[PDB]
């Protein structure tokens, strides 16, 4: 629990989710199919340009 | 009503399926109770919450 | 807690029998006979009542009453 | 009061996980982001009178 | 049991073990593990979530 | 010639299809492969029908009079090495001590 | 992992770098292979294989 | 090397309820002794 | 007027309305349990 | 002691004697309907001790009166002009035993 080994080596972070996980083998080898209620949740702030 | 067979690929590791006709017959149905509570005290001076 | 209303595999109305099955079985009949007198062909419908715990019964003796 | 468009109707509200304070006129953020101790120090809380505290 | 097919209406090829067997459900739900995280309190001592 | 198993479909080692793909014509050939085949065998399988039952793991006849004659000679052969052993005419086997 | 209750988490980078970095390192079209000896670990699993 | 001061650590690094952190205990257990053998000197 | 609380042995209303410690009025039980609301609930027969 | 849900669920799954070639389908909101598109039933029993109960007691067919709810308590409530189109009895629960 000391500095070194749970806080500066591994840490905590946001944006980030957990949940069960089943199977769905329509999709392809490279994607995962993520909830529409986590979606909502997790948010990637995207620039504005042209 | 079990039936031991392979069907549709969505049931490769474990995983099992269900009758929707049965679900909403009533199969599975449960229920979850769950409980809050709350205490009003007297203080030593002569006031009290409300 | 009562019995349902519907067998959960097929459909058929099933509850409207708990009372006539348990006549049957009042008179001295096996549950083969009531099952099969009551025409319940399908072993789905069979395990409907054969296998039903009839909870209310106890649990209304500790309901509030006058 | 709001420093955008200086209504009064400031509203404290959370979104999913997120406290803020938010003006309910104009959207506008004034303040977000709390500090809160965990059960990880929750176990270690002690108690001193406060009349020792003062001697 | 000598089983017929309900999506193309046809016999399968082998007969299929059926029954019934007792099955009971488990506490764990998955909407009662559902979580996720964008932003929100941190801790004292250590500013992280 | 032959039939798929898993020393050609699975995650075994070399001789896989999938990895003479990957190496001769690249990652995404070899991600198509694998995506169409997830699709196309539970078409075939599902709809052809695969169970298992007690049937399945019943003993057959011969097999019990097997059983039944393995078991005698190997019973009635532990006895005579006992039986040599307890009057001490056992041969001691030249790694270790009688026990 | 096998389905009988497992659970998995995600996180979402939140930069262009880290999405790219991800992207070209870490998808799972270029990890086909295991690196400790170069043999296939993503191929047919059991029920394709019947 | 030998030491006759000390830093006490800022508030941040010790919250106000651990009521208070283990190491305001120290300290104050600390000055107290120091008072103590201070006075009972004079 | 006043509101009414069922109480947990005997079930005969009672009426507090102020900080008058709960007991009840005709047995000593010390449990009250409140009426059901009066508004309309709509379910789906799901 | 059944609760609101279970009891909701339950009253979904009883029969109903109508002709469905005679009614349109709902549109999307509007929940309070018209006599083109719905049907309308109202229940309401109270049970009460009876008074006319002997001194033994023990038989719950005769210390108490209306303890069963069966679906013959289902009243149907004519709507709009539906009471002359749909002559006396042809709208009720097929079944009257289900409790
Ligand atoms: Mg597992
Ligand atoms: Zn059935
Ligand atoms: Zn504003
Ligand atoms: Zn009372």
């Amino acid at each position: 629990q000391g500095r070194f080994r749970g806080n500066l080596s591994g840490k905590r972070v946001d944006f980030s989710g957990r949940t069960v996980i089943s199977p769905d083998p329509n999709l392809r080898i490279d994607e995962v199919a993520v909830p529409v209620h986590v979606a909502k949740i997790l948010t990637f702030p995207e620039k504005v340009n042209k | 009503t079990v039936a031991v067979m392979s069907y549709s690929g969505y049931d490769i590791e474990d995983a099992l399926v269900l009758n929707k006709a049965s679900l909403d017959r009533g199969f599975g149905r449960c229920l979850v109770y769950k409980n809050a509570k709350c205490t009003l005290k007297r203080y030593t001076n002569q006031t009290f919450d409300k | 807690m009562i019995i349902p209303v519907r067998c959960f595999t097929c459909g058929k109305i099933v509850g409207n029998k708990w009372e006539a099955y348990l006549g049957l079985l009042q008179a001295e009949y096996t549950e083969g006979d009531a099952l099969d007198a009551l025409g319940l062909k399908r072993y789905c419908c069979r395990r409907m009542l054969l296998a039903h715990v009839d909870l209310i019964e106890k649990l209304l003796n500790y309901a509030p009453l006058e | 009061r709001c420093p955008d468009c200086g209504s009064t109707e400031l509203v404290e509200d959370s979104h999913y996980s997120q406290s803020q304070l938010v003006c309910s006129d104009c959207g506008c953020v004034v303040t977000e982001g709390v500090l809160t101790t965990t059960f990880s120090d929750e176990g270690n809380l002690r108690e001193v009178t406060y009349s020792r505290s003062t001697g | 049991d000598y089983v017929t097919s309900g999506i193309t209406g046809e016999p399968l090829e082998a007969y299929i073990y059926f029954g019934p067997v007792y099955y009971q459900k488990l506490k764990h739900m998955v909407l009662d593990k559902m979580h996720a995280r964008a932003r929100g309190p941190r801790a004292v001592l250590t500013r992280q979530p | 010639s032959g039939s798929m198993d898993k020393g050609t479909l699975g995650s075994g080692s070399k001789n896989n299809i999938f990895y003479i793909l990957l190496r001769d014509w690249g990652q995404n050939e070899a991600a198509d492969a694998m995506s169409r085949l997830a699709r196309l065998a539970p078409v075939y399988l599902s709809n052809r029908g695969f169970s298992i039952g007690i049937g399945d793991v019943t003993p057959g006849q011969g097999l019990l009079k097997a059983k039944y004659e393995l078991l005698n000679a190997g019973y009635k052969k532990c006895d005579e090495y006992i039986e040599a052993l307890n009057t001490g005419k056992l041969q001691q086997q030249p790694g270790c001590t009688a026990e | 992992a096998d389905f009988d209750g497992d659970e998995m988490n995600l996180h979402l980078p939140q930069t262009e770098e880290a999405k790219a970095e991800a992207l070209v390192l870490m998808g799972t079209k270029a990890n086909l292979v295991t690196p400790r000896n170069g043999e296939p670990l993503i191929a047919a699993i059991q029920d394709f294989l019947t | 090397l030998i030491l006759t001061r000390l830093l006490v650590p800022p508030l941040c690094i010790r919250p106000s309820v651990v009521n208070e952190d283990d190491l305001t205990m120290k300290l104050t257990e600390i000055i107290f002794l120091n008072d103590v053998i201070k006075k009972h000197r004079i | 007027q006043p509101m009414i609380y069922i109480c947990g042995e005997c079930h005969t209303e009672n009426e507090i309305k102020s900080r008058d410690p709960i007991r009840c009025r005709e047995c000593g039980y010390r449990i009250m349990y409140k009426k059901r609301t009066k508004r309309l609930v709509v379910f789906d027969a799901r | 002691i059944v609760q609101d849900e279970i009891l909701a669920h339950r009253l979904g799954l009883i029969p109903i004697h109508a002709d469905p070639r005679l009614f349109e389908y709902r549109n999307q909101g509007d929940e309070e309907g018209t006599e083109i598109d719905t049907l309308q039933f109202r229940l309401q029993v109270r049970c009460t001790r009876n008074p006319h109960a002997a001194k033994d007691s023990s038989d719950p067919n005769e210390l108490y009166v209306n303890h069963k709810v069966y679906t013959r308590h289902m009243t149907w409530i004519p709507l709009g002009n539906q009471a002359d189109l749909f002559p006396e009895g042809t709208i009720r629960p097929v079944h009257d035993d289900i409790l």
